[PDB]
């Protein structure tokens, strides 16, 4: 299997009141 | 307050505010989910996206 | 006295003599048209009530006291200063202890004694003029006039007229 | 074109 | 003007002085 793998076990967590999940 | 002044209008009319599944009564939300497989009610409502 | 709870007055923008280019009613909003039901009288004019209430609060917090809607010139204190702060130069040369060296036959193109000079510097005088665009928003929160054109003329807002000059109290547009 | 995001609650 | 002779300013560049470090 000639292939790649990337950061994927974490997802777009956004609400239906903001397209951006904040950062502290 | 100090909030946007078009916020009450938007909230009402679903241009901003909360998802229709937090806006709707809880009984309607579970009704829709139950009968989702033969009688969609999802497209009868708006989700604000901002 | 009270004629409705009216739509706010939106101020225009301009390249600043110190005017806000008058204001005019908001007509990018409903709440005064027709067609719905009579049970929406406290569901659509409660909205319009809420918008106006947010405006009165908002204006009071963020706006300096003034005797005029458009002062035509804000004081130097009230333009909001965004001018720079002090800075330091490390001067690169001696010209009073590495010039007797060149008189002594040395050609040049930090080996002599470790004299290095630091110079301070400041920034400009206060300016008075029109208000900035970041501070236009805070000085010109939309106004709600609650008893339209009631009382004597001379308490009417004439500063919602985009042709009026308040330092001659005349409206001249050359038309 | 493409106008608006998903306007349906996630059930 | 009717002048054919510059002035000197009679003073060097920069009045303002900095400290040795």
């Amino acid at each position: 299997d000639i292939n790649f793998s990337s950061l994927a076990p974490r997802h777009g967590t956004r609400p239906f009141m903001g397209t951006w999940s904040d950062i502290g | 307050m100090a909030t946007p002044s078009m916020l009450p209008q938007w909230a009402y009319m679903h241009i901003a505010g909360q998802d229709a599944s937090e806006y709707l009564s809880p009984g309607l939300v579970q009704f829709a989910r139950a009968t989702d497989t033969y009688f969609s009610l999802g497209n009868k409502f708006r989700n604000p996206t901002v | 006295m009270s004629k409705e709870i009216p739509t706010p007055y939106m101020w225009s923008y301009q390249p600043q003599m110190g005017l806000a280019a008058g204001a005019a009613q908001d007509y990018s909003t409903r709440m005064n048209w027709l067609s719905a039901g009579p049970a929406m009288i406290s569901r659509v004019n409660d909205i319009r009530a809420h918008r106006n209430q947010i405006l009165l609060e908002q204006s009071a917090l963020t706006a300096t006291p003034r005797n005029h809607l458009n002062p035509r010139n804000w004081p130097a204190a009230l333009v909001y200063q965004e001018i720079p702060q002090p800075t330091t130069v490390l001067l690169p040369r001696d010209a009073q202890a590495e010039v007797q060296l060149t008189n002594s036959g040395v050609q040049l193109a930090f080996t002599p004694r470790q004299a290095v000079l630091t110079l301070e510097s400041s920034s400009s005088q206060p300016r008075s003029g029109g208000i900035g665009t970041l501070q236009f928003v805070e000085e010109f929160t939309p106004s709600v006039y609650f008893n339209p054109f009631s009382g004597s003329p001379g308490h009417y807002p004439d500063e919602f007229i985009p042709n009026f000059d308040a330092i001659s109290e005349s409206v001249d547009g050359y038309d």
